[PDB]
């Protein structure tokens, strides 16, 4: 079966820096759909930073502040987290979209601190 | 031997409408029966092939298309239906010859404070072709200005969540949907029944 590989994360100061990364196995992930989604604890689950084939694509609050890359040689997603405010505390899912299913990771929890 | 309906009906994962999955079906003997009398599905409409008449019939290919939907939603997996899910996530084609197997999965695909693993999308510049699947992310433009890859004002991130609760009511609960895809060509025949 497909699995996905969450690494990073953890506390950072209010203005710190983070990279998550997802890694993908166990399927084709070529023209694929990789990306985060976050959720604050009670707040509804919302997209982050994403790359579909045609476009890459990123939330209202992040642009500038985070940045989003993948090597498909690889087939790992980066999530370099620049800038972080205390509104940013959210479980980070990464998303692997192949040919067959959408897959998420199980989340890394990520806290900034004022 | 037998065709591996285990498989699609007793998966242990289902997609997202968007991101629906495709098993074909070829080359195997299928009986029907025991699916069309099973109580488990609340809908098994079929279109173009009576129900009873499954075993007899003998087809070129058969697809099973498998996704997770809202229990309002079921209604537009038919032909010639409008709404978000028929017009931008799963398309029928017109003349469709095939059956939709559906049924509530309440228990599975709700967990408490919601399951955002399902998504669906919510616009497309154009409606799908039949049988078009879109994975695509790029931020709709509902306005004249366009996007710069963000979410904007009339700038819309297109997959959006269903966020099952088990307190919802029966409309605005997880149902699986199963649809069966009979394929007829000038081919010659892959999938006939035990009666054939
Ligand atoms: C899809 O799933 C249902 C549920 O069955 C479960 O998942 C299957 C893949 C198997 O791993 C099952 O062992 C598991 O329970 C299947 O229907 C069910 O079939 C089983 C037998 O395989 C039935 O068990 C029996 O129950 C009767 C009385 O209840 C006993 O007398 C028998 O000795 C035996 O224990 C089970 O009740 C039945 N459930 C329903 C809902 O009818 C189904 O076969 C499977 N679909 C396919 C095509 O594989």
């Amino acid at each position: 079966q497909v699995q996905l590989q969450e690494s990073g994360g953890g506390l950072v100061q209010a203005g710190g820096s983070l990279r998550l990364s997802c890694a993908a196995s166990g399927s084709d992930f070529s023209s694929s759909t990789m990306g985060w989604y976050r959720q604050a604890p009670g707040k509804q689950r919302e997209f982050v930073a994403i790359s579909s084939e045609g476009s890459t694509s990123y939330a209202g609050s992040v642009k500038g502040r985070f940045t989003i890359s993948r090597d498909n040689a690889k087939n790992t997603v980066y999530l370099q987290m620049n800038s972080l405010e205390p509104e940013d505390t959210a479980v980070y899912y990464c998303n692997v979209v192949d040919r067959w299913y959408d897959y998420w990771g199980q989340g890394t929890q990520v806290t900034v601190s004022a | 031997n037998l065709c591996p309906f285990g498989e699609v009906f007793n998966a242990t994962r289902f997609a997202s409408v968007y991101a629906w999955n495709r098993k074909r079906i070829s080359n195997c003997v299928a009986d029907y029966s025991v699916l069309y009398n099973s109580a488990s599905f609340s809908t098994f409409k079929c279109y173009g092939v009576s129900p009873t008449k499954l075993n007899d019939l003998c087809f070129t290919n058969v697809y099973a298309d498998s996704f997770v939907i809202r229990g309002d939603e079921v209604r537009q997996i038919a032909p010639g239906q409008t709404g978000k899910i028929a017009d931008y996530n799963y398309k029928l084609p017109d003349d469709f010859t095939g059956c939709v197997i559906a049924w509530n999965s309440n228990n599975l695909d709700s967990k408490v404070g919601g399951n955002y693993n399902y998504l669906y999308r919510l616009f497309r510049k154009s409606n799908l072709k039949p049988f078009e699947r879109d994975i695509s992310t790029e931020i709709y433009q509902a306005g004249s200005t366009p996007c710069n890859g963000v979410e904007g004002f009339n700038c819309y991130f297109p997959l959006q969540s269903y966020g099952f609760q088990p307190t919802n009511g029966v409309g605005y609960q997880p149902y699986r949907v199963v649809v069966l895809s009979f394929e007829l060509l000038h081919a010659p025949a892959t999938v006939c029944g035990p009666k054939k």
